[PDB]
């Protein structure tokens, strides 16, 4: 009968970066989804495999909330079948994804006038990520035809780059907070239900 | 010209602190992000920490609370505080510099400092 802690997810003070996105398991609660879609704060509310209006009528199990911060034009890369830096090396959604991608502008929280640098994205990986795979591993990688045996070769590229968030940046470069809700459709005795 | 110089290495007791300094000369220290790297003899390079103009410090998840990266921008310097030294931290340390407006190429490197720990 108790409420699901969406306020600890959407209204959190700090979000982790997209390379180290935060995953929260939501279970044994009643989820009131009607305060999400009718809120005018979210610019992007795109649900795959479920309509957002019917979210109150279905009982799920093992609901996952994935929270991170990406810039403005990369919100389209949080979708099944997309390519880019975020989809390949930072956060990959499966082709059979069911759930909802919610994203809203957070320039007045996540931008500082000198430049906010608390948010990182991985620039390169040897292979694309598997879906729902987290790469917090920061490893020095090479450049080509010379090994990284110290300084001596071509100098060694770093995988994680920080976003340059200033509030004077135009929209599209501005911080957008992304929460991805992921469900499973009625395979076990369900724990997460609507009213 | 562009130059990174380091200081602070030596032979010290384990558990005693160290303060390694990386002075930058010839370029403005802003708009570049600074890295600390170490390598052990017989081992490859291991990245330690990043710090930006904001003061955002990012550490290696492998080693926790042993180091503390401290940037200073009045005199274009970078400090590393190392606390509670273990025997395996015998390493050559390097100061690295990336441009924030390109790929993560580390451009020029420090020549390095030698840290030898023993009892
Ligand atoms: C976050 O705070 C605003 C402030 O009014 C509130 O309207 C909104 O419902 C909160 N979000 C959640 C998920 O409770």
């Amino acid at each position: 009968t108790n409420l699901c802690p969406f306020g600890e997810v959407f209204n959190a003070t700090r979000f982790a970066s997209v390379y180290a996105w935060n995953r929260k398991r939501i279970s044994n609660c009643v989820a009131d989804y009607s305060v999400l879609y009718n809120s005018a704060s979210f610019s992007t509310f795109k649900c795959y495999g479920v309509s957002p209006t019917k979210l109150n009528d279905l009982c799920f199990t093992n609901v996952y909330a994935d929270s991170f911060v990406i810039r403005g034009d990369e919100v389209r890369q949080i979708a099944p079948g997309q390519t880019g830096k975020i989809a390949d090396y930072n956060y990959k959604l499966p082709d059979d994804f069911t759930g909802c991608v919610i994203a809203w502008n957070s320039n007045n929280l996540d931008s500082k006038v000198g430049g906010n640098y608390n948010y990182l994205y991985r620039l390169f990986r040897k292979s694309n990520l598997k879906p729902f795979e987290r790469d917090i591993s920061t490893e020095i990688y090479q450049a080509g035809s010379t090994p990284c045996n110290g300084v001596e070769g071509f100098n060694c590229y770093f995988p994680l780059q920080s976003y340059g968030f200033q509030p004077t940046n135009g929209v599209g470069y501005q911080p957008y907070r992304v929460v991805v809700l992921s469900f499973e459709l009625l395979h076990a005795p369900a724990t997460v239900c609507g009213p | 010209e562009v130059q990174l110089v380091e200081s602070g290495g030596g032979v010290v007791q384990p558990g005693r602190s160290l303060r390694l300094s990386c002075a930058a000369s010839g370029f403005t220290f802003s708009s570049y992000a600074m890295h600390w790297v170490r390598q052990a003899p017989g081992k490859g390079l291991e990245w330690i920490g990043n710090i930006y103009h904001d003061g955002s410090t990012f550490y290696n998840p492998s080693l926790k609370s042993l180091v503390t990266i401290s940037r200073d921008d009045s005199t274009n310097t970078l400090y590393l505080q190392m606390n509670s030294l273990r025997a395996e931290d015998t390493a050559i340390y390097y100061c690295a510099r990336v441009w924030l407006y390109g790929s993560g190429y580390m451009d020029v490197w420090g020549k390095g400092t030698l840290v030898t720990v023993s009892s």
